[PDB]
RNA sequence: CGAAAGGGUCCUGUAAGCAGUAGAGUAGCCUUGUUGUUACGAUCUGCUGAGGGUAAGCCCUCCUUCGCCUAGAUUUC
RNA sequence: ACGAGAUUCCCACUGUCCCUAUCUACUAUCUAGCGAAACCACAGCCAAGGGAACGGGCUUGGCAAAAUCAGCGGGGAA
RNA sequence: UGAGCCCGGGUCGAACGGCCUCUAGUGCAGAUCUUGGUGGUAGUAGCAAAUACUUCAAUGAGAACUUGAAGGACCGAAGUG
RNA sequence: GAGACCGAUAGCGCACAAGUAGAGUGAUCGAAAGAUGAAAAGCACUUUGAAAAGAGGGUUAAAUAGCACGUGAAAUUGUUGA
């Protein structure tokens, strides 16, 4: 096996941390870096390839893509860091007024029995002429910090998940003066940020998630067998992984009602498979169609971040043209893309006449 | 209550095995008092103890 | 609302017996029925009719039916210094098919 | 939130029963039958892509029905 | 010609293998009750040095944080 | 100096000591010592096969392995008679 | 009748229902095991417990002597204190 992933222990957290944001210079415009989504499943697409020099040039190729449900994130805070001889240090963070119930659920282990008063005194700071305190923290970030990050949380009431406790993370603000990005973060308070604004089509991203667990496994399946360097039994899976160079093929809007339609096939259909995504449900929000496979089980929190370096391949900066998107059922050997297509093929049934 | 000895004496009185005699579940207290073969014969007449017939078996 | 109430439910034992070893399906079905009444009626004291044991064991140790239609009746346990004031008694009902039936309340009148 | 139910999606492959002289074949009635009749009759066909199963680690629920709820115990600057 | 005799060759088959994957039952696991034995100077981290190719206690370095659960077989003359 | 000697406090209930001679079955860490008792290991290893058990009631302080009834299995006259 | 003997792992194997219990086909082999209190005065009665027992109350000079009974060391163990 590989000694670069040697401490094969369970991840300390279920969310997964970025661990590196792309290097910042003030010349680029102000932008965000990362976002969160929920893994929905996989589907098959047909792509009109435009790869000069390849055997499949000017031909149709069938590829596997993964769907990540991406409801808009709400910006509810701002954090500032300073450079020290001991690394980066958090100087102060400025929260927004009027936090939602979901983001407060993250702060509690027993939300149902609690007297929900998180940030109750902090809200009075805004509205009781202690706005000097809020501005003093904002000015402190401007004149002392070198990196400013945004606290954004998901909206899982839109996600078909039984979990009600949202997910917080810090997203770095890159490309600008420290003063410019602080005004950027304050203006984003209490506001939803959509995925098509953070990323876009035919760009290559990195995804961070915790892998599927397998429990106690022996040497045959853990280390791949035909001291610290000797294969042993232990935990396999549930490991933090950072996969890079995954191309976004499509960003769906959710309100389009024709998300899975292309310029080639004129079928008004959404991305959700016939009968729903197996073990997940229906994607009713913005979604990111990522090529290939991505670490994590279905309905697992998914961390999307930008590439740390400018790309060196023609796989990037190449246009992606879609011909057809599969929507047939994943619960079996499906053969119908729409409910209408099934009824047209089989005619009318005994129950159809009895009801009518 | 324990009715093991009533089961044995009923088998001898009725002339069959232990598995073919039936003691009334609703009259366990009366049967428990019955500890003599004369008394069990009274319970047999009263219907509280019954000999079950042979098991049916279709030859055809 | 009342402490004494009788209702009829359908129990999907196929859901609760999936994957179980064959030589344990009938005993497991009896335990699942008790758990069903212990949670539907909130009583730890659940008594099953002997003919309910008949219906579960109709088809051998591994032939428990997929759907069983029972009646659970919460009664009062008077006794003398009983640990639980209420008890639930479960019976099998006679229906043409144990499918398509909703939860219903029976009336003593 | 839970249990049912309805719908969808999948799996199998056309349920029990009834009916059609379609039906090979097995037998009675009277007298010859050139088209005589009466019964049984494996099988075939129709009702019937029906019937059965469907989350247990599939999906949805507009009042689809029924029920549960602000606990009780310990510890903590 | 004969032989549960041996060998070679030919046809056929095979998870033997390329290269593994899946499934079932009893264990392994946790609980209630019951409940031993082997063995035991005292202990138990590593490296270099400790003339008698001998170290476990010395030297002088690396170090070094309570209490635990599961896996293993590395160490304990002619 | 030491082997040891003396006193105080607690427990206990019936005999004992100092001096000087006599006498010996007279002084223990070892003997894979003898007898007796007690530890760590340890609430650990482990508590096997004979397909298979389930429901209500009774007894009883206490019921998986005690009884009655009912169900599901078995020996199958070379038997689990 | 005595002893510069032994004093319950000693003295005979046996201070006791000891050549007994027990082992072996048999010839034979062969143990362990003494002590309440001067006197049973061996705890009436009440209460909790299914019971075994516990707690009050009592006998006694003493229960720090309750028949697992004179005195009651160490190994080993519990609680409390540091």
């Amino acid at each position: 096996g590989s000694l670069a992933f040697l401490p094969r222990k369970r991840a300390a957290r279920h969310r997964g941390r970025v661990k590196s944001f792309p290097k910042d210079d003030p010349k680029k415009p102000v932008h965000l870096t990362a976002a969160m989504g929920y893994k929905a499943g996989m589907t098959t697409i047909v792509r009109d390839l435009d790869r000069p020099g390849a055997k499949a040039h000017k031909k149709e190729v069938v590829e596997a893509v993964t769907i990540i449900d991406c409801p808009p994130m709400v910006v509810v805070g701002l954090v500032g860091y300073i450079e020290t001889p001991r690394g980066l240090r958090s100087l102060t963070t400025v929260w927004a007024e009027h936090l939602s119930d979901e983001v407060k659920r993250r702060f509690y282990k027993n939300w149902y029995k609690s007297k929900k008063k998180a940030f109750t005194k902090y809200a009075k700071k805004y509205a009781e002429n202690n706005g000097a305190s809020i501005t003093r923290e904002l000015e402190r970030i401007k004149k002392y910090c070198t990196v400013v990050r945004v606290l954004a949380h998901t909206q899982i009431r839109k996600t078909p998940l039984k979990q009600k406790k949202a997910h917080l993370m810090e997203i770095q603000i890159n490309g600008g003066s420290v003063a410019d990005k602080v005004e950027f973060g304050r203006s984003l308070f209490e506001k939803p940020v959509t995925i098509d604004t953070i990323f876009e089509k035919d760009e290559m991203i990195d995804v961070i998630a915790v892998t599927k667990g397998h429990g106690f496994v022996g040497v045959t399946a853990r280390w791949g067998t035909k001291q610290w360097t000797v294969a042993r039994a232990g935990q396999m899976g549930y490991h933090h992984r950072t996969s890079v160079n995954h191309k976004i093929y499509r960003i769906g809007k959710g309100d389009d009602e024709a998300n899975a339609s292309t310029e080639t096939d004129l079928t008004k259909k959404k991305i959700t498979p016939m009968g729903g995504f197996v073990r997940y449900g229906e994607v009713n929000n913005d979604y990111v169609m990522i090529k290939g496979s991505v670490p994590g089980v279905k309905k697992r929190i998914m961390t999307l971040r930008k590439s740390l370096f400018t790309h060196t391949s023609r796989k990037a900066l190449e246009k992606v043209e879609l011909k057809w998107i599969d929507t047939s059922s994943e619960f079996g050997h499906g053969a119908f893309q729409t409910a209408a297509e099934k009824k047209q093929f089989m005619g009318t049934l005994k129950k159809d006449l009895q009801t009518s | 209550v324990n009715l093991r000895t009533q089961k044995r004496l009923a088998a001898s009185v009725l002339g069959c095995g232990e598995g073919k005699v039936w003691l009334d579940p609703n009259e366990v207290s009366e049967i428990s008092n019955a500890n003599s073969r004369q008394s069990i014969r009274k319970l047999v007449a009263d219907g509280l103890i019954i000999k079950k017939p042979v098991t049916m078996h279709s030859r055809s | 609302i009342a402490d004494v109430v009788a209702r009829e439910y359908t129990i999907h034992l196929h859901k609760r017996l999936h994957g179980v070893t064959f030589k344990k399906r009938a005993p497991r079905a009896i335990k699942e029925i008790k758990k069903f009444a212990q949670k539907a009626m909130g009583t730890s004291d659940v008594r099953l009719d002997p003919q309910l044991n008949k219906k579960v064991w109709e088809q051998g140790i591994k032939g428990v039916p997929f759907r069983i239609r029972v009646r659970i009746s919460r009664r009062r346990n008077d006794e003398e210094g009983a640990k639980e004031k209420l008890y639930s008694y479960v019976q099998a009902v006679n229906v043409k098919n144990p499918k398509g039936l909703l939860t219903s309340v029976v009336e003593e009148e």
